[PDB]
């Protein structure tokens, strides 16, 4: 299934907007780090930054966490950005996710458990301002596609879905809720 | 606080310095969103496109000639720095003391002989002038010039290869253009910091293209994400120099993003340690805070030249990073005159810099 025929229904009829995904991406990449460019597909470097527009991301990743249908389309995309993801060398580090939990789901978040996402879980490696949890995540499944944005400025380290990761440690500080993740491959 | 300490520690030390952090795009936000169609966070964001101001270059306030002068002294400092640290690599801190182009150390150099720091630097440099562009490709390249034949070599061999680099060179023979690795944290060595002069050089009219240079160039060997950070760090150092900001300006803490210990760099956490508290292993943290505390601490070149390499140990790398910064701050024309006659090959290091500068493309818009 192309990237194409992926996001077809997603878009007017007239226009090709995965196309349009790995013209820009291409010429971000290009600007960014070209030879990482050399390691992608037009439908994997597209799709990738099809996951960071907005569009792209509310139809995906609800869809994968169960709050939407996920339609064989929602399928392929899926399978088109973790193919280049794949690509990608390991960002072996710590990245952070700010966010702001239900109660019943940080409830779960205690240490010695196990987290596993059906989504795609976006990570970042500058130090998070915002949220009432801090997730810190170490792993190497994660790799970062900021040379894919028009300013490589915000460090998004992507995880793919159904990475499974132990909660290893957990404090509450200052106002914030941190947690520390482990990817269990 | 110890740099060396885990990063779990460090991270939570760190939240006194979210500051620093840039905001998430309104995009990026709502990919933190436990729902992002019930956003929860601060939706005040700017668009995922736009510039942000971290990355709006300063204008050069000073002449273009005095700038030349800067983007001279980076390049150059870094072979001085080179040259003159190679003298003690190795050795315990304090059981031998340099304080003059002599040479020796472990390869047994000329006086001015420079080593791989200057080496791959000049690889780097030369593949900006061919390419107009980093690229990654033509700057392996000359490295396994360098590493196979002894191209871009003070004596005509290469002789001081780090194992890092070596095992890139290694495996980019092995597997070709598009090879990527050494990425575990082992190999958070210093080879890409101590060759950054030229992307700074390059990129000094655009912070966006310095910092899109800078990792990439480390990524040519070294993919660990200290090493590609420090040098995003290093080259925006080298950035505020060359375009005339004072010392007190570039060493305050920017808001940019990076990982916990460059971060820590970034917020001048060396500028309140003894010397006993500052390291200056082969490992990228260490060698940049090195390089960072010795310039905070001297009044010239020759002053922070000489207290890097005494630090010891990789006497190297750490006085071949201070060669770029102090190198940067004072000027070309402030390197003692006696150490630029004995630097081996110091006019065309001189003239590739100053080319370099020239062809620096203009910022984007």
């Amino acid at each position: 299934h192309h990237h194409s025929q992926d996001p077809e229904n997603l878009y007017f009829q007239g226009q090709e907007q995965a196309k349009v995904w790995t013209q820009t991406a291409r010429a971000n990449a290009e600007k960014n780090n070209a030879q990482l460019s050399t390691l992608l597909t037009d439908d994997q470097i597209g799709a990738i930054y099809g996951y960071t527009t907005n569009e792209g991301y509310t139809a995906l990743n609800p869809a994968l966490r169960g709050q939407t249908p996920l339609t064989p389309e929602l399928e392929a995309f899926t399978g088109h950005v973790t193919d280049g993801l794949n690509k990608l060398p390991a960002y072996n580090g710590e990245t952070y996710r700010g966010t702001t939990l239900p109660a019943h789901i940080l409830e779960q978040n205690q240490i010695g458990g196990t987290v596993s996402d059906g989504g795609f879980m976006s990570t970042s490696a500058k130090t998070p301002f915002d949220g009432d949890v801090s997730i810190s995540v170490r792993g190497n499944s994660g790799k970062q596609i900021d040379f894919l944005s028009k300013y490589k400025n915000e460090a998004e380290v992507l995880y793919p879905p159904n990475t499974r990761f132990e909660v290893i440690n957990r404090i509450e500080q200052n106002g914030t809720t941190h947690l520390l993740y482990r990817e269990i491959p | 606080i110890d740099l060396r300490e885990d990063t779990w520690t460090l991270q939570l030390y760190a939240q006194r310095y979210k500051g620093l952090s840039p905001k998430n795009s309104r995009e990026l936000q709502l990919r933190m969103e436990y729902d992002p169609l019930k956003p929860n966070l601060p939706t005040s964001g700017e668009e995922q496109n736009s510039k942000p101001e971290w990355l709006n270059t300063p204008p050069c306030l000073i002449p273009e000639s005095e700038s030349l002068d800067k983007a001279k002294g980076a390049l150059v400092g870094l072979a001085i720095g080179d040259a003159i640290g190679t003298t003690l690599e190795f050795l315990p801190r304090d059981k031998l003391h340099v304080n003059d182009m002599v040479g020796g150390g472990p390869f047994r150099l000329q006086p001015g002989e420079w080593t791989d720091d200057t080496s791959m630097a000049l690889c780097l440099a030369e593949s900006y002038i061919s390419a107009g562009r980093l690229d990654i490709t033509l700057f392996r390249e000359k490295l396994v010039r360098w590493y196979r034949h002894g191209e871009n070599s003070s004596n005509g061999r290469c002789f001081d290869i780090g194992n890092t680099t070596r095992n890139a060179l290694e495996q980019y023979l092995k597997h070709g253009a598009s090879w990527f690795g050494n990425t575990e944290p082992e190999t958070a060595g210093n080879a890409a910091i101590i060759r950054q002069a030229p992307t700074s050089i390059f990129r000094r009219k655009s912070l966006q293209r310095t910092f899109a240079d800078s990792d990439s160039q480390s990524m040519a060997t070294h993919c660990a994400p200290e090493s590609m950070a420090s040098c995003q760090f290093l080259g925006f150092i080298l950035n505020y120099l060359i375009n005339g900001s004072s010392r007190e300006k570039a060493f305050s803490p920017h808001v940019m993003p990076l990982p916990v210990r460059v971060l820590l760099i970034n917020a001048g956490e060396y500028k309140e340690k003894k010397r006993d508290e500052i390291r200056s292993s082969g490992y990228v943290i260490d060698t940049l805070e090195a390089a960072m505390w010795a310039v905070w601490n001297t009044d010239n070149f020759h002053d922070a030249i000489l207290l890097a390499a005494n630090l010891g140990d990789d006497a190297d790398s750490v006085a071949a990073t201070t060669g770029q910064i102090a190198g940067a701050l004072y000027g070309y024309s402030n390197i003692p005159k006696p150490w630029l006659d004995k630097l081996v090959q110091q006019e065309r290091i001189s003239n590739l810099a100053e080319q370099l500068f020239y062809m620096a493309p203009e910022e984007d818009f």
